């Protein structure tokens, strides 16, 4: 009955549980290329990749 | 005296900081490979019959 629905981790996979300040995350991402959400994308927004970072959308990184 | 809109921009520029790509060289094990299991050197029986 339990068949599918009870799994088990393979031996090297593992869960996260650190936790850490992913503050100078946003700022680091711009200087890689990122726009950020505010504007001046340099294209159309349809060839531009909407960036998430945890809920927070950093925003449209070129294609 | 005031501030007063001025001539539209005739460009942008977008700066962003990138590092570049090394060679491939796909160093994919330590110890690579499934190394095969094998024999012992000599071994010997450690059996015989009785007579």
């Amino acid at each position: 009955e339990p068949c599918g629905l009870m799994n088990h981790l393979t031996a090297v996979c593992e869960v996260v549980t650190q936790f850490v300040y992913t503050a100078s995350i946003p700022a680091l991402l711009c200087n890689l290329g990122v726009t950020p959400i505010d504007g001046a994308p340099h294209r159309s927004y349809s060839e531009c990749y909407p960036v998430l970072l945890d809920g927070v959308m950093v925003g449209w990184v070129d294609k | 005296g005031g501030l007063t809109c001025a001539s539209a921009p005739q460009g942008t520029l977008r700066i962003l900081e990138g590092p570049q790509q090394s060679l491939s060289g796909s160093p994919l094990q330590p110890i690579p490979a499934s190394p095969p299991p094998q024999i012992p050197p000599g071994l010997r029986p450690r059996f015989c019959a009785f007579g």
